[PDB]
């Protein structure tokens, strides 16, 4: 009789609310540097090649993309809350972009 | 002034972009003036919705 | 470089949504976030590229990026603007 | 009610007011990563001037830290000192008593009515590493102790309640428990608390689900008395090759941990698919490939009867009936009669030769393989059959499969033999 | 109940009627799996009747 009682798992939302507080308190970059840099180079390749990208330009692009995505997710959370849901769906993303004017 | 005060509540002697973002976004008229600007390494103000919380 | 749009991984976009105060994430949303991120990056990269091409340069600098962002009403502080 | 055994239970171990640590590194929150920016709730201190009690961070307050299972620390949080979210630190346990149960030994009862979601008692013990846990487990197995006293605080870190701990070690397992264990963060440390899943009245026993990992240990029968009891204490076993079928059912087929190991080791490691641990789907190939040996133990006969009452699979029943055919010990057969094996065999017949999920030739082979031991078992009185009325099922199946004349003739011989038996006299009772 | 000592050794019942007393006790407790030849079940039944 040497068995061990298990601590079970957390409820859905508890670790979510914890990590919400943790990411809203801290300020580090959430997108990995090298895959984002490769993605930026892939997008820039389509117009004209042999285009070198300074580290500061890549960092500015990353900061702008993170700010845009955070604002869009705040608006999409407001959309989901308005529809009596707690889970965001792509339809809220499309509606937020529509009302913001980014999507025609 | 507002950034130094916000740093003072954080028990810090170093002004960082986080304190600047806190000072700008927590003041109504400053938020109105600097509406369409993103502060690099500023982060986001802690905001959790009321009905988002469990009961 | 071949199809590195998958480099924006699922935990990373989960973190980005989590900073916005979102509690639950649908399984189909990730492709939509990748698409809108691609669209935004496409627009800003295009504007930065033509800014650089007008300047007779071969390397995109941070000033072109901040200029392009500020021209789209997305003014960025901290990078020499 | 039962006599109180609180002091007697306390004398059996070294009472602790707080968790003890083997070393200062173990038990630290965030795997030892000191969160210097400790999570401070924005609650304003609500001091009731009459009672002098700080009502901030209460049960029905909106304290974020309370929701996220984090305790407020005095001098760091805006809620002030002595808030209502210092339950672990203030040690405000629910009032409980110890009473001797009929079969489970000492058990914990509520001395007062306890609200839903209320903190009952902090599980206390020594925080130990994995090697120390293994050494203590081996020592206790050598000592022959028949009681669990280990709980997993987190990965690689366990809590032992054998020699030192608190009253929580006397809580008994219930398959429909009224309380549950939860993990909380107090400062830079991790605690395990026990909370009320429902409303509990005074005098009622306080129980929680053990969800016990055996780590290869043998099953222990569960005597909780709950209607939803599974009959044994357990939980998801070792990561692979550990179980293909439920124990009683596996041991009914003569299979053990070695035979359940061998099949998976021979195929899964050699690029052939075996699904995860799930007993909802029976793998017929394993049951066919299993070896069969005669039964000579009555507990194995009880496990066989449980397997008959539980398993619906055609192939498992085929192999159990074949094993019974190999079995020829009269005492085990008398035990099966006491367990009313005929009652189970009636349903086993009905599911296969009245309900038709199989082919008539294979069902005929099954019927010929199941009539033989029915013909062979010792019988002395129709009182045995009367507990099952399996003769009715035999008539129904000989009438349905009337074209298969060997089955009909065997059932003729069987009912002729059974009809010769008298009925055991049962004393009439007043009405 | 299966021990060396016996419940009925503290009564006036003669040892030739011990199985009779155990059959009375078993039939009184509404048991139906009982068989007359099973002395063990008889002893269990009488033990649970006299000392539940
Ligand atoms: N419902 C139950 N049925 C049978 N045994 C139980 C049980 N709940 C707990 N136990 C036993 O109690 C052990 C936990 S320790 C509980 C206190 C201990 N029985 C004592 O009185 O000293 C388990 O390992 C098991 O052996
Ligand atoms: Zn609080
Ligand atoms: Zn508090
Ligand atoms: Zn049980």
């Amino acid at each position: 009789t040497g068995g061990v009682m298990k601590p079970h798992r957390y409820r859905p939302g508890t670790v979510a609310l914890r990590e919400i507080r943790r990411y809203q308190k801290s300020t580090e970059l959430l997108i990995r540097k090298l895959p984002f840099q490769r993605l930026v180079r892939e997008i820039a390749q389509d117009f004209k090649t042999d285009l070198r990208f300074q580290s500061a330009a890549i960092g500015a692009l990353q900061e702008a993309s993170e700010a845009y995505l955070v604002g869009l997710f705040e608006d999409t959370n407001l959309c989901a809350i308005h529809a009596k849901r707690v889970t965001i769906m792509p339809k809220d993303i499309q509606l937020a972009r529509r009302i913001r004017g980014e999507r025609a | 002034e507002l950034a130094g005060n916000a740093a003072r509540d954080n028990k810090k002697t170093r002004i960082i972009p986080r304190h600047l973002q806190l000072a700008i976004r927590n003041d109504e008229e400053l938020n109105k003036l600097l509406g369409r600007v993103t502060i690099a390494q500023g982060g986001v103000l802690p905001n959790i919705q009321a009905v988002l919380l469990p009961k | 470089l071949r199809d590195n749009i998958q480099g924006i991984t699922k935990p990373a976009i989960r973190r980005l949504a989590r900073r916005g105060g979102v509690k639950r994430i649908s399984g189909l949303i990730y492709e939509e976030t990748r698409g809108v991120l691609k669209v935004f990056l496409e627009n800003v990269i295009r504007d930065a590229v033509t800014y650089t091409e007008h300047a007779k340069r071969k390397t995109v600098t941070a000033m072109d990026v901040v200029y392009a962002l500020k021209r789209q009403g997305r003014t960025l502080y901290g990078f020499g603007g | 009610y039962p006599a109180d055994k609180t002091e007697e239970a306390l004398t059996t171990f070294k009472t602790l007011s707080q968790n003890s640590y083997q070393n200062k590194t173990l038990g630290n929150a965030h795997n030892g990563r000191s969160t210097a920016d400790g999570m401070s709730c924005d609650c304003e201190e609500n001091w009731d001037t009459v009672s002098g009690i700080n009502n901030a961070c209460g049960e029905y307050s909106e304290c974020i830290n309370r929701l996220t299972s984090i305790e407020c620390i005095s001098g760091t949080c805006s809620c002030g000192d002595d808030c209502q979210n210092q339950r672990f630190q203030k040690k405000q346990y629910a009032p409980i008593a110890v009473f001797e149960t009929e079969k489970k030994g000492y058990g914990v009862r509520a001395q007062a009515d306890i609200r839903q979601d209320a903190f009952i008692y902090e599980y206390l013990g020594e925080v130990i590493d994995e090697s120390t846990f293994r050494k203590r487990k081996e020592n206790y197995d050598n000592q022959g102790l028949e009681h669990f006293y280990f709980m997993m605080l987190q990965k690689g870190e366990f809590i032992d309640a054998t020699a030192k701990g608190g009253l929580g070690r006397f809580c008994n397992h219930s398959c429909r428990p009224n309380a549950y264990v939860d993990k909380w963060e107090v400062g830079n440390k991790l605690r395990m608390g026990i909370f009320a899943k429902r409303e509990i009245y005074k005098g009622e026993e306080i129980c929680f689900d053990y969800n016990v990992d055996r780590y290869g240990a043998n099953p222990q029968k569960c005597y909780c008395g709950e209607d939803n009891c599974i009959g044994f204490l357990g939980g998801r076993t070792q990561t692979d090759s550990a179980n293909i079928l439920p124990v009683p059912i596996a041991e009914a087929l003569g299979s053990t941990n070695a035979q359940e190991q061998r099949w998976v080791r021979l195929m899964k490691e050699q690029n052939k698919s075996i699904k995860a641990s799930d007993y909802s789907s029976i793998n017929e190939d394993y049951v066919n490939s299993l070896e069969m040996r005669p039964i000579a133990d009555k507990d194995e006969a009880s496990k066989v009867t449980s397997a008959l009452l539980k398993t619906q699979d055609y192939i498992i029943l085929r192999k159990l009936i074949e094993r019974v055919s190999l079995t020829k010990d009269p005492e085990v057969l008398k035990e099966i009669v006491r367990l009313r094996g005929y009652q189970c065999v009636a349903n086993i017949l009905t599911m296969i030769v009245l309900d038709q999920e199989q082919q008539q030739v294979d069902v005929e082979s099954f019927t010929l393989s199941v009539l033989d031991m029915l013909e062979s078992w010792p019988n002395s009185s129709r009182n045995r059959i009367s507990s099952s009325q399996i003769e009715s099922v035999l008539e129904s199946v000989k009438t349905k499969l009337k074209k298969i004349q060997p089955i009909g003739k065997k059932i003729n011989s069987l009912l002729n033999s059974w009809s010769k038996l008298e009925i055991s006299y049962k004393i009439p009772k007043s009405q | 109940p299966q021990g060396e000592m016996d419940l009925l050794d503290s009564t006036r019942i003669h040892p030739e009627d011990y199985s009779l007393a155990r059959k009375m006790a078993a039939d009184a407790l509404d048991i139906e799996d009982i068989d007359d030849d099973d002395e063990s079940a008889m002893r269990n039944a009488i033990y649970e009747m006299v000392f539940p």
